[PDB]
């Protein structure tokens, strides 16, 4: 009867239990239909992902994940565990509602809690104060935490990530004469994404770098054996990070969303966000991206302002182990909302 | 481990005093 | 099952159960000793002792003993078996509802249970949410200002006079005339007498003077004995003591005036919708005239366009009792009670 | 019955709506 730590991205799920230093399982966030699997049963045609931009979209489908998830990956009994799910920023009311009457009504969890992803990887850090840059595969988002709380009229968000990265490498590999265009070959450039991409720090020098050196150029082994070469394509593409143009989108960067949210803030903690910085999600993996955005928000912030990012190397995990962390607390075991409390007040408790 | 997490979360302030700071809007 | 509601009064404890008009048991919350029964058993009559002091909990010891006899002899029920809301007095200190609630749980093991401020529970039973209630009973007086269906904690006044110190001071002015009450059960008789013959003036100092000049303020009154006594100002000089504490030695300013301050210490913005929802309650509220006495020197002190309404319902000695009735009967309330299994996961804190 | 006062509940504001409205002090 341990408490359970289910980490519901777009792309992946992390689930585990409370108490542990890592997820016990992490597979896609998918459904395959032939012609149901859940998982990785399902990447062994016909996906779906029950997930869009971090906000619960097919339930149906996302019924079948949570079950996966106890009685295939963490081979447990769901009325017999606390479970502490996460959710996207700014996720409706109704949403975090179907949510809790789903556990409570489809899988009788004993007792439940709902909470921000940010906010955990904000504790997962050892931080209550900071501002959290979370960026998966569906959504990016700034969340400004203080004392422990979301701060939830300065959440910004900015609709690009991951996936929207891939695709965009996807593109860009053409011009030097690679097609990549179905699922599959976009797994392979998901692949070449993780292992070479990079944040330049400076775009413009790092354009003409690429121009007249072939100093930045990095080979690549496909799957049949095959050797493809690329340049600048390396930071093009997460450079759409700082210009969301790239991939025709109207969007501040997150250079500026950052700077937003905090701008949204009371003036007096301000000070305690910029030097306060965390960065989570896949998508903040790239090399560069913690010195780009240094060097970003120093030039929009107050000149003696002292600006700090905290980029752990377990970031892609940040938020289950912030949930896995909160979870633990002997403090926290009176936060869990119970099956008693449901039966009294129905979905609304979750509020 | 996060003790130091659990040291911050009891030393932190009310919802409420925060709203009246100025720091939180209200939950409506 | 169903809910059962009882008010911790410093003289009277109203017990019952929630979904009724009216408590099931009203008894005086003392605990006599050798020389153990509680309440009415005690009357017969040899230390009394009263557990709760100005409607704060005081020998809890003895409380438990109320708490006991109010279960399983009035009201006949199992504890373990229904949620129970508590009443307290408004500031109630924060180790005390500690207390309280944990004596709930582990003494009596309640499956639920809630802690209401009377005066809050008063203002419902009025059907409102929003009013500035007069309590006052036989230990203490308070002035809470209630706004949206909340107590408003900076702006209670309490006047630490009440029922018990006005039958005190009837003993003590009856003499003037020649009659001895000194004991505990002379004291008794006094605080029928009260019940019966006080009244509040609505202008003080005329009403002496029609008591100099005339014999028409004049009532008798049959005794045990039965000796037939007659009294006159005294009628009205007791309660004015509500608005004039010095008369019986004290520095504080009356409850006409508590109320204007307390209304000065609410945001200015709500004033209006308190000074329209004046909500007397409490036995040491029956007096008559004393609505009429508030309105005439609260109208004197608020803003000359302001409405003052006075509420003084019939039933004002059990409003609070009425109040968490009402409350603890309601479908959404029901979500509102602290729970066993909440308490072992968080111990007495919860209560906040 | 005082039906009238379950309506009146459920219309009632916030906590933090009158800590924010300068109405109610925060509570530490
Ligand atoms: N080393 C890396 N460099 C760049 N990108 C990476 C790296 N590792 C993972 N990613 C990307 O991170 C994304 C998955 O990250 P994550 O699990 O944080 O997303 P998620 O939690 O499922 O999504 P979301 O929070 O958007 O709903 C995928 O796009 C993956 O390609
Ligand atoms: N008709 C009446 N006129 C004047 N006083 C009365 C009348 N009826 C009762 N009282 C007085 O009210 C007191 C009991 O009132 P009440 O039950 O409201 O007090 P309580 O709830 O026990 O005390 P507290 O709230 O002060 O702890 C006794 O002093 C009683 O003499
Ligand atoms: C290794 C791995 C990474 C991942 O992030 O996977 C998640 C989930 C996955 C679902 C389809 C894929 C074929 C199945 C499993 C890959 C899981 O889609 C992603 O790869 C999608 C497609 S490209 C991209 O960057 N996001 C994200
Ligand atoms: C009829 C009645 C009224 C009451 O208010 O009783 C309560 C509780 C009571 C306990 C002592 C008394 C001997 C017992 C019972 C009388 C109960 O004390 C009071 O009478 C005290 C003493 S004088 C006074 O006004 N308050 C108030
Ligand atoms: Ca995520
Ligand atoms: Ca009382």
């Amino acid at each position: 009867t341990t408490a359970l730590v289910c980490d519901n991205g777009s792309g992946l799920v992390k689930a585990g239990f409370a108490g542990d230093d890592a997820p016990r399982a992490v597979f896609p966030s998918i459904v395959g239909r032939p012609r149901s699997y859940v998982g990785d049963e399902a990447q062994s045609l016909t996906l779906k992902y029950p997930i869009e931009h971090g906000i619960i979209t097919n339930w149906d489908d996302m019924e079948k994940i949570w079950h996966h998830t106890f009685y295939n990956e963490l081979r447990v009994a769901p009325e017999e565990h606390p479970t502490l799910l996460t959710e996207a920023p700014l996720n409706p009311k109704a949403n975090r509602e179907k949510m809790t009457q789903i556990m409570f009504e489809t899988f009788n969890v004993p007792a439940m809690y709902v909470a921000i992803q940010a906010v955990l990887s904000l504790y997962a850090s050892g931080r209550t104060t900071g501002i959290v840059l979370d960026s998966g595969d569906g959504v990016t988002h700034n969340v400004p935490i203080y004392e422990g709380y979301a701060l939830p009229h300065a959440i910004m968000r900015l609709d690009l990530a991951g996936r929207d990265l891939t695709d965009y490498l996807m593109k860009i590999l053409t011009e030097r004469g690679y097609s990549f265009v179905t699922t599959a070959e976009r797994e392979i450039v998901r692949d070449i994404k993780e292992k070479l991409c990079y944040v330049a720090l400076d775009f413009e020098n790092e354009m003409a770098t690429a121009a007249s050196s072939s100093s930045l150029e990095k080979s690549y082994e496909l799957p049949d054996g095959q050797v493809i070469t690329i340049g600048n394509e390396r930071f093009r593409c997460p450079e759409t990070l700082f210009q969301p143009s790239f991939i025709g989108m109207e969007s501040a960067g997150i250079h500026e969303t950052t700077y937003n949210s905090i701008m949204k803030c009371d003036i007096d903690i301000r000070k305690d966000l910029y030097a306060n910085n965390v960065m989570s999600g896949g998508t903040t993996m790239y090399p560069g991206i913690a010195d780009r955005m240094q060097k970003e928000i120093t030039a929009l912030a107050p000149s003696t302002m002292k600006i700090k990012i905290i980029a752990p190397p377990e970031r892609k995990y940040s938020v289950w182990i912030g949930g896995s962390i909160l979870a633990s607390l002997s403090t926290f075991q009176q936060m869990w909302i119970t099956k008693q409390e449901y039966d009294e007040a129905g979905p609304s408790i979750v509020h | 481990r996060k003790n130091v997490l659990q040291l911050k979360l009891q030393q932190r302030r009310t919802r409420e005093e925060l709203v009246s700071q100025g720091i939180m809007p209200p939950l409506k």
